[PDB]
């Protein structure tokens, strides 16, 4: 079993390491999103 | 009726309860379809091991975790595709394996939030999350080299 | 509830044996973390003063 | 079924508004007119024409 296609690279970026958060809706199935729902703010703390 | 707010049935692969008339897949498969089938960017969130194999660079200092915060930018590692269905990652000396992870069903949006300013920041949705990879020690391997 | 039936489960027969649990909970009034806690507290009593 | 509404997850009950029945929660104004037929089978285990021992 050979490395025979895909060897794909792997890059690291430090750009937006502080600024990178991930937010997951456990009720919101992912067919629906939030696109065209108009927010208004968000609250956050550092 | 409006037809991108109807009622949403339990099972999240299935949502589609009334309509106007999933096998699990594996991560060669997976890629061999993103870029041979399609050529559309994808966006991944795969789990990386407490400690890489790696020492934090001039950071100092002890034997003590090296993530991806102590690296530098550039070239990391390789991705490896084998036959019969081996995903490998080639980090340098040793080589992980990469899974598919729990299949998640719910959304998950992949934002960046950069606070620019002390009072006010800018929060960028950067795209949405689909698929989760593992990748592990090929503790195997390890134990059978020395 | 939709989270609380997704961490029960999501065959079928789960929700059918769950549904009564959800029933006789929307007939109170019990929609909040605050209105739960103070239904328990109404249950709690003190270990003799 | 079990329904939920798509704002904050709870469950949905079916009422009957001004114009048809819906589907509506009790914590929020989220209401769902029913358009065609919905329809929640159970199929219950027939008793089998049981065999006379002895
Ligand atoms: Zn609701």
């Amino acid at each position: 079993d050979d490395p025979v296609v895909q060897e794909i690279d792997v890059y690291l970026a430090k750009s937006l390491a502080e600024k990178l958060y991930l937010f997951q809706y456990p009720v919101r199935p992912a067919s629906m999103t939030y696109d065209d729902i108009p927010h208004l703010s968000a609250k956050i703390k550092p | 009726i409006i037809n991108i707010k109807k009622e949403k049935r339990e099972t999240d692969e299935e949502t589609k309860q009334i309509l106007r008339m999933l096998p699990k897949d594996v991560s060669v498969a997976e890629l061999l379809r993103e870029l041979s089938l399609t050529k559309e960017e994808e966006l991944l969130f795969l789990q990386l091991p407490d400690t890489l194999p790696g020492q934090p660079p001039t950071q100092d200092i002890a034997e003590n975790a090296c993530t991806l915060a102590d690296l530098t930018e550039g070239q990391v590692g390789k991705l490896l595709i084998r036959k019969s269905g081996r995903v490998q990652l080639l980090l340098g000396k040793v080589t992980l394996d990469v899974t598919m992870g729990t299949a998640c069903s719910f959304l998950q949006e992949l934002v960046s939030v950069g606070l620019g300013d002390s009072r006010t920041g800018e929060m960028t949705v950067l795209g949405h999350v689909k698929h989760k990879l593992v990748c592990s020690p090929d503790f195997e391997s390890l134990l059978d080299h020395k | 509830d939709q989270e609380i039936v997704q961490m029960i489960g999501t065959e079928e027969h789960v929700m059918a044996a769950f549904g009564p649990s959800l029933e006789e909970c929307q007939k109170a009034q019990i929609f909040t973390q605050m209105q739960a806690l103070k239904y328990i507290g109404n249950k709690v009593r003190r270990q003799r003063m | 079924m079990l329904l939920f509404c798509p704002g904050c997850g709870n469950g949905l009950i079916v009422e009957e508004g001004q114009r048809c029945h819906r589907f509506a929660c009790n914590t929020c104004p989220y209401v769902h007119n029913i358009t065609r037929k919905v329809t929640n089978r159970k199929y219950p285990k027939l008793k089998e024409v049981d065999d006379v021992l002895g």
